[PDB]
Parts: C-alpha cells; sequence; structure tokens
C-alpha cells in the first residue's frame, strides 16, 4: 500500500494512522520522510 | 367438600374475569384474549385494556 | 485527521464525549424502533 507522506497532499486513512502515531501535521511529517530518505523524490512510503 | 371458583390471575386475568362475572351469568359462553400488548405506536400510556 | 492531532488528554475526554453521545442515541433509536414490541420499553430506564 503506497502512502502519501507529501507535504502538500491529503492521503488514505493511513496517513492519518501516521499522524496519530507520530503525533505530528502533514507537514512535519513530510520533513520526517525527507530526514528518512533524501532521494525520495515524491512522498511515497512503501508501507513494509 | 369441592371448591370451583371463577377469579383470574391476579393481573389481566382478573379483570377478563371480573368482566365475565360482572356481566354475564355462569354456564355463559364468550371470547377472552390470551395476549395482550402495549402499542409501539399511539400509546403512552403503559396501560392496556 | 482533527482526531490524530490530539495529546492522551483530549483523546480520552473524545472517546469519553463520544461514547456517552452515542449511548444516548443509539438507546432512544433502540426503544423508538427495534424493540420487540412486547416488552413495554417507553422509557430510558425501562430499557436499561
Amino acid at each position: 500500500e503506497e502512502i502519501d507522506l507529501n507535504s502538500g497532499s491529503t492521503g488514505d486513512w493511513r496517513k492519518t494512522i501516521l499522524k496519530r502515531a507520530f503525533n505530528i501535521d502533514d507537514v512535519s511529517l513530510f520533513r520526517l520522510l525527507k530526514i528518512t530518505d533524501h532521494d525520495n523524490k515524491d512522498g511515497k512510503i512503501k508501507n513494509n | 367438600k369441592l371448591r370451583i371458583i371463577h377469579n383470574g390471575y391476579e393481573g389481566q386475568k382478573r379483570n377478563q374475569c371480573n368482566l365475565m362475572n360482572k356481566y354475564g351469568k355462569l354456564g355463559d359462553k364468550f371470547i377472552v384474549y390470551t395476549s395482550l400488548g402495549v402499542n409501539p405506536n399511539n400509546s403512552s400510556n403503559k396501560l392496556m385494556f | 485527521v482533527l482526531t490524530a492531532g490530539l495529546n492522551s488528554q483530549q483523546a480520552n475526554t473524545l472517546h469519553a464525549f463520544l461514547d456517552e453521545s452515542r449511548s444516548a442515541a443509539l438507546s432512544t433509536y433502540y426503544i423508538r424502533q427495534v424493540a420487540k414490541a412486547a416488552a413495554a420499553i417507553k422509557s430510558r430506564d425501562d430499557l436499561y
């Protein structure tokens, strides 16, 4: 399941799962992803 | 000495039964109703005839 | 999305208010409809 963590996007309930799990808004969540992978061109997550 | 009494079990039976005695003599024949319910609609009483 | 951005206290008070208003609506629906006509269920207490 591909998950949209793009700063500028509303995504699946799954994005929301990430949001409650980490207590973060969409913006900082995107930053967090960028700290995870700097080569990730789009806010997509393998979900693994 | 044997006793036969027509009185209803306290509750509806006794009411029906009391109607039977007041308004008809013994040996009389008539219709009675086993199950009485309060209506889902049109009722505010929690009471039944 | 709104719920996700909450600390545990607001979360607890959320599940609380939800369950309360819910029990209210669910019970008054189960009294008004879906209740077997035999039992005289005309009040909340009677539902209890």
